[PDB]
């Protein structure tokens, strides 16, 4: 399901 | 058959007219089943398929938090990218990203992926090895390192192989049937007078589902791939899809041509003629 | 990084003068997402024009559908005035029965 | 190799310099129901990278130019009497120094002519 | 200034041991053109002379190849999921070395993918 994105 | 869960996220900045907008939309077999628009009246995750409304409040709260949480972290990313590329503060920029997994007809994982794109151009993506990254330019190189020296590929791979396929089944269970539904195309050809004794025949095809379809005109058993002229499959607005492929033919000799309509919803391809 | 919009002004169901129908305006292949889509009848803009939520494609370009109820006449004009940054001038595309 | 579709290209080599008009005629002999396409590769082409130039329908009088070359054409085209297709360059500016060749598709089979380098000699 | 399909090949480069199964896939994006053609520019040549390998329909499983210097034994191709056109090479021999690339036709205009090198692996070891 929805993913928790990581900072660039 | 094969199935795939994927997420298309968008964090577009726009100074001068409000804060950056964040949209998060998911797809199951290329069908939108979930969404979240920072611009909505009540910004939160919402189902896009009837078979998605079963999930209780607990599910939608978790997803809304995730979106609320990502939306914030993506706002920095837009700023972080302002420095990596050193762009002013006024020209709206946009970061997009596609990430999900593809499951084979057997149930296995065919592939897991994640692609970032700054201002429409590729930025960084997770390799097929699910352990390495592939930067497009020097700015990506930083992110690449930042993620390597952090253990990102392992956490993303864990989600691609775990969460993705698991919940893929979940949704797929109560959504597969409705996804496999089919509405045969309602075809027919149209006549159009043209200068110099010619004539253009338009092979129509309306009210069909799914959107995938192929219309091909032929002459004496030959598909006129280059003499043809078709349109982008456009949504009718009622769940169904439309499309048309025409070709110019000489007057009188008009009944020598036929377009063959190929669609999932057809046991056998149709053969239209004027 | 930039892409030019692709428009199509059509009706949900087969056209037929006198009978109420829905006029669609499918805009695709545009980036950034910043777009302005108006729907006009005989010059004047239409009021209740619902617009489908926005969504892009694997090629990173955006697309969006905009419709509004209308009743076809053999003398009434319908068009879609789309405004976008990659367009020097706001393109106004007209509805063509046969399209 | 009868009735078999195949194209002829003339001139087969041009060491002509900056300034000259250049008519590249393609003689399509066989049974091609489709039209003729003109393709080539110049500068920003270190690897074999062909770029569509023009397409000439056989049947009716409709010509489709490149998705960009459309504005400020440096190329010209026209259908000559009997199975002929002529792609004439206006001025041999560097913007068109490469290898050219016409193509015809018959029964879903791309049939190419011969790559003609309308280059230079310097 | 209408639609324009998008051809994506994979891998972008490759090379191998004399004798391996090389499979090249072409992903076509867009509904403005059906089918796909796989081209080849023989490595052995001074003048860029493209050579038609094969054609595949996006609907029917019917494939149209080229009966020339009958190379039916080294060439094989199938069509996968999302506008995925696979072209596999039966045993990477010397007659296979060269540059490969897919093409598609939309509204009479021909589009071509970036070429992909398929030469002998640095000839070493
Ligand atoms: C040239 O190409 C033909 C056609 O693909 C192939 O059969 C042959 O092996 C190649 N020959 C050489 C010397 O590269
Ligand atoms: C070669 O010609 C192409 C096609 O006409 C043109 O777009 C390009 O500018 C040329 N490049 C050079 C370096 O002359």
């Amino acid at each position: 399901r929805g993913y928790v994105y990581q900072g660039l | 058959g094969p199935h795939s869960l994927r997420y298309f996220v968008t964090a577009v900045s726009r100074p001068g007219l409000g804060e950056p907008r964040y949209m998060e939309v998911g797809y199951v077999d290329d069908t939108e089943f979930v969404r979240f628009d920072s611009d909505a009246e009540n910004p939160r995750y919402e189902p896009r398929a009837r078979w998605m409304e079963q999930e209780g409040p607990e599910y939608w709260e978790r997803e809304t938090q995730k979106a609320k949480g990502n939306e914030q972290s993506f706002r920095v990313d837009l700023r972080t990218l302002l420095g990596y590329y050193n762009q002013s503060k006024g020209g709206s920029h946009t970061i997009q990203v596609i990430s999900g997994c593809e499951v084979g007809s057997d149930g296995r994982l065919l592939r897991g992926y994640q692609q970032y794109a700054y201002d429409g151009c590729d930025y960084i993506a997770l390799n097929e090895d699910l352990k390495t990254w592939t930067a497009a330019d020097m700015a990506a190189l930083i992110t690449k390192h930042k993620w390597e020296q952090a253990g990102e590929a392992e956490r993303l791979r864990a989600y691609l192989e775990g969460t993705c396929v698991e919940w893929l089944r979940r949704y797929l269970k109560n959504g597969n049937a409705t996804l496999l539904r089919t509405d045969s195309p309602k075809a027919h050809v149209t006549h159009h007078s043209r200068p110099e004794d010619k004539v253009t025949l338009r092979c129509w095809a309306l009210g069909f589902y799914p959107a995938d379809i192929t219309l091909t005109w032929q002459l004496n058993g030959e598909e006129l791939i280059q003499d043809m002229e078709l349109v982008e499959t456009r949504p009718a607005g009622d769940g169904t899809f439309q499309k048309w492929a025409s070709v110019v033919v000489p007057l009188g000799k008009e009944q020598y041509y036929t377009c063959h309509v190929y669609h999932q919803g057809l046991p056998e391809p149709l053969t239209l003629r004027w | 990084i930039q892409k030019t919009p692709q428009i199509q002004v059509y009706s949900r169901h087969p056209p037929e003068n006198g009978k109420p129908n829905i006029l669609n305006c499918y805009v695709t292949q545009f980036h950034p997402p910043h777009i302005e889509i108006q729907m006009l009848k005989n010059g004047k803009k239409i009021p209740k024009v619902e617009m489908s939520d926005m969504s892009f494609s694997k090629d990173w370009s955006f697309y969006i559908l905009a419709h509004t109820e209308f009743t076809p006449t053999e003398t009434d004009t319908y068009a879609c005035r789309v405004k976008h940054d990659s367009m020097a001038e706001p393109k106004t595309v007209y509805w063509d029965r046969d399209m | 190799k009868p009735q078999a579709p195949e194209l002829r290209i003339f001139p087969k080599k041009m060491d002509a310099e900056l300034g000259q008009k250049v008519d590249l005629v393609c003689e399509v002999l066989g049974s091609v129901s489709q039209g003729c396409s003109w393709l080539f590769q110049n500068s920003s082409s270190k690897l074999p990278q062909p770029t569509f130039v023009v397409y000439m329908a056989s049947s009716h009088n409709k010509i489709t130019w490149d998705e960009k070359l459309n504005s400020s054409k440096l190329f010209s085209a026209m259908r000559d009497t009997n199975n002929k297709y002529v792609l004439t360059l206006n001025k041999f500016s560097k913007e068109n120094e490469g290898y050219y060749f016409c193509s015809v598709i018959s029964n879903s089979v791309m049939y190419f002519s011969s790559v003609v380098p309308v280059l230079q000699k310097v």
